[PDB]
């Protein structure tokens, strides 16, 4: 499961969590993806994932997954967030179903076209929230909880585990044509440090889907 | 929205001499047992 | 038939004959530094190559025998060496090498007044069998756009080399007339390959001449009987 | 099996022929390949092709066979002729192993350079033999029989088939590094027909490989 020389090192003392007490279905797969590591700062706000379309360039099967159109899989997402024993910080992961962005409309007219691609495309890397307070959709961060979700501390743990089965708009789903879902990670606690020492926190997540499907109609 | 469907030559068509040259082709249509409609519209054209 | 023994593959193959031609004299141009070499060529006698092309995938072992004599065939007191090369192995370059001495190269001291002594080597191919046609590029390297060392002399198809040496100090006082003869006691091959027939252009390459002869044009006509 | 709108019309009375009597074997699948068609001419003297390099634009799966190492498959050729009742003409379909293409060195002076990449690549197309009689590689065309072969005539047949398991130089293979096979196709009675009738024959070939393998290593 190497390209090449590949074999990174990973915890082997995860925390696990279930979702719902309810395992994945069937029709209604090794690979580990690797996504760029972020830096956390004192002055971040938090960040926001758009998944599949986003999805489809880092991954191996990823990158194929551009060209599958269905999906049939379970998703085991890690998120891992390594640092020292002396560093202070806090960390909230959680899945939003249906999570439509809100786009800002500003201006001394309140009124826009249709979203400009600018805003429906932010790259591969991802983008920074401008309110974090209400998601950049008007909706209050408060309430993420009652969604699944899983507190991360520094002082309690290092790593943590999402699984989450497929939840869409119909019982015929389309993956490459209705947006699935998103990962939000914001920070409750700013984080502090003492001064000279490491400032930049690093933030890995990892997911691993099984397969997707390839479809296609003629005329 | 829609599905499309093509008619191609996969070879050329060769025919025996003192035959005619050209032919016409036609095709025939059904509907499978699992083909239904749902609604009733109120939809007329002529008169 | 019952006594099919001599007309067995074996059999098909069993003759020693001419494979090599190398003259050391006294005196010339030829050899001017008192040694030569002589690198395995099968495919250069149209002969013996005209066969193997009968089959694809074929494998073979041999033994080689060497004789000494004068250009009037008379006998002298001295002594000739011959060692067998593996490709890994360096090539001697000059009279006086240290690869005479090398240990890990087999050599043998032979006095040829000795009636002649014969030696065989064993599969020596990395392969499973040999293949005398390589539907590719000669290189067994990852660069396909220089003029690499390694062209020519392929670790998949090569088969060794030999060379010889009159060793001591003394200057050898004789003309030497050197013979070489070759043998195989095993050969089997699995695919026939149509026969070559036309003429050939090159050595070891079968590239060939526009100019087309045909095999036979001894029939007339039809008609004619 | 159908991109789109794919459903050709196929032959059912195809006449089995079995090579030494001997099925493919194991490591050591539906998609049927379709080229296109290729027209006979009186004046015509025979064409050769090229595998696996030139098969990896043709299959659906043979485009994707571009970026698989190695092959685990079992071959069965299908080769179609269709023709009128009242035509005449005769064509050899034969396979040699490690078909070595036989290079022109012409001009004044017998000596050429490293084959030029010209010659080296015909298209996908194929090319045409400047001295059929020769399979322009000095090998004469009065012994193909004796590899496997299949006769087709007008009067007789319309269709062949033609089955054969990998053969390589090496016990362990590689399709993408190791030339492997070619197919002949030659008229050995030229074809005639009557003035005015269809001066076109249609040839198709058709091979359905089972798998290929991806390999892959890093340093």
């Amino acid at each position: 499961l190497t390209i090449g020389n590949s074999t990174i090192t990973t915890q082997e003392a995860a925390n696990i969590i279930v979702g719902y007490g309810e395992w994945p279905s069937y029709c209604s797969v090794n690979r580990f993806y690797t996504l760029d590591t972020k830096l956390w700062e004192k002055s971040s706000k938090g960040w926001y994932w758009k998944f599949p379309d986003v999805l489809t360039e880092t991954g191996v099967f990823g990158q194929n997954a551009q060209f599958h159109y269905l999906y049939r899989s379970g998703f085991c997402i890690h998120v891992q967030c390594n640092a020292s024993k002396f560093h202070q910080g806090a960390l909230l992961v959680a899945v939003l179903p249906e999570y439509v962005i809100g786009t800002v409309a500003g201006g001394t007219g309140t009124e826009d076209s249709h979203p400009p691609y600018k805003q429906t495309q932010p790259g591969a890397d991802g983008f920074e929230l401008q309110h974090p307070y209400v998601l950049d959709a008007g909706i209050p961060i408060s309430q993420l909880t009652v969604c699944p979700h899983q507190w991360i501390n520094l002082r309690t743990n290092n790593c943590a585990t999402i699984i989450v089965p497929y939840i869409n708009a119909l019982p015929f789903d389309s993956a490459l044509n209705h947006c699935n879902f998103g990962l939000l990670v914001v920070p409750i606690s700013p984080l502090d440090y003492d001064q000279g020492a490491t400032p930049v926190i690093p933030i890995t997540i990892t997911l691993a889907p099984m397969c997707s499907e390839f479809a296609g109609l003629r005329q | 929205t829609t599905g499309l469907v093509s008619i191609w030559y996969q070879t050329n068509y060769v025919v025996p001499i003192g035959a005619p040259n050209t032919a016409y082709i036609i095709a025939l249509a059904a509907a499978q047992k699992n083909f239904t409609m749902q609604l009733c519209k109120d939809a007329s054209d002529i008169l | 038939s019952h006594s099919t023994a001599e007309t067995t593959l074996d059999s098909f193959f069993s003759r020693a004959g001419l494979v090599g031609e190398i003259d050391l004299p006294l005196e010339g141009t030829t050899n001017p530094n008192g040694y030569a070499n002589w690198d395995i060529d099968i495919t250069g006698y149209a002969q013996m190559r005209r066969k193997v092309e009968l089959f694809t995938y074929m494998r073979f072992d041999a033994e080689f025998t060497f004789v000494a004599c004068t250009p009037t065939g008379q006998v002298v007191p001295q002594l000739l060496q011959y060692m067998f090369v593996p490709p890994g192995a360096p090539e001697p370059d000059s009279r006086e090498s240290l690869a005479w001495q090398t240990a890990t190269n087999p050599s043998v001291f032979v006095k040829l007044s000795d009636p002649p002594a014969q030696v065989s080597v064993p599969f020596m191919s990395p392969a499973s069998a040999y293949q005398w046609f390589y539907d590719g590029y000669p290189t067994f390297g990852e660069h396909k756009q220089e003029k690499d060392l390694e062209y020519g002399a392929c670790p998949n198809n090569m088969m060794g080399t030999f060379s010889v040496r009159t060793v001591g100090t003394s200057k050898s006082k004789y003309p030497l007339v050197i013979r070489i003869y070759m043998r195989m006691k095993h050969v089997r091959a699995w695919i026939p390959r149509p026969m070559r027939n036309q003429n050939y252009l090159f050595k070891a390459n079968p590239n060939y001449a526009g100019n087309f002869i045909k095999p036979t044009g001894a029939s007339r006509t039809a008609i004619t009987t």
